């Protein structure tokens, strides 16, 4: 985790060491979910390139530009998540559920 | 179509009569079958249990969900009561949908 500091066009980047980073899968399922769309910000295809995260966010309900009282809110931090620091690491496991095979 | 449901094998029919119980027959034997019956009715409780299946709801949403909710403002009769003359009535159809998911 790296701190950015700007005076007068000098820009200096330094290590926050104290600074902490918040993960967590949802594992419920109780978010949109919004990969199945094929957006942009997948890891690289070239194991080499080093790559931007994605923003995330969500759609709900509309009348035009305008909300209805069905459409919903979500606050990611009213979720349980692990906070990291440099040391720390982060890692889960998943198993697909049975699917046919692709016919290749 | 309609609503509900399906089931191959559902809750079986429940079919009830009156035995007929005839009136005097002639006195000399006929083959003809008896037309002649004493009128009869009968009256009795039924009574019915179902059990129901729940399933909670586990939404993380932040703001408050659409709820059903009984009219605050004053009225002549309450709903889903009987009125003056004691007659029950359901003033609008409730649908069971109100709480919200995500695709």
């Amino acid at each position: 985790v790296k701190e950015v500091t700007q005076n007068e066009g000098t820009k200096t980047i330094a290590n926050n060491l104290t600074s902490t980073i918040q993960v967590f899968t949802d594992s419920e399922y109780q978010l949109p979910y919004v990969l199945g769309s094929a957006h942009q910000g997948c890891l690289p295809p070239f194991p080499a390139d080093v790559f931007m995260i994605p923003q995330y966010g969500y759609l709900t309900l509309n009348n035009g530009a305008q909300a209805v009282g069905r459409s919903s809110f979500y606050c990611l931090e009213y979720f349980p998540s692990q906070m990291l620091r440099t040391g720390n690491n982060f890692e889960f496991s998943y198993q697909f559920e049975d699917v046919p095979f692709h016919s290749s | 179509l309609m609503g509900g449901f399906g089931l191959k094998h559902p809750p079986p029919q429940i079919l009830i009569k009156n035995t007929p119980v005839p009136a005097d027959p002639p006195t000399t034997f006929s083959q003809a079958k008896l037309a002649s019956f004493i009128t009869q009715y009968s009256t009795g409780q039924v009574s019915v249990e179902i059990e129901w299946e729940l399933q909670k709801e586990n939404s993380k949403r932040w703001n408050p969900e659409i709820q059903y909710t009984s009219n605050y403002y004053k009225s002549t009769n309450v709903d889903f009561a009987v009125n003056v003359d004691g007659t029950y009535s359901e003033p609008r159809p409730i649908g069971t949908r109100y709480l919200t998911r995500n695709l």
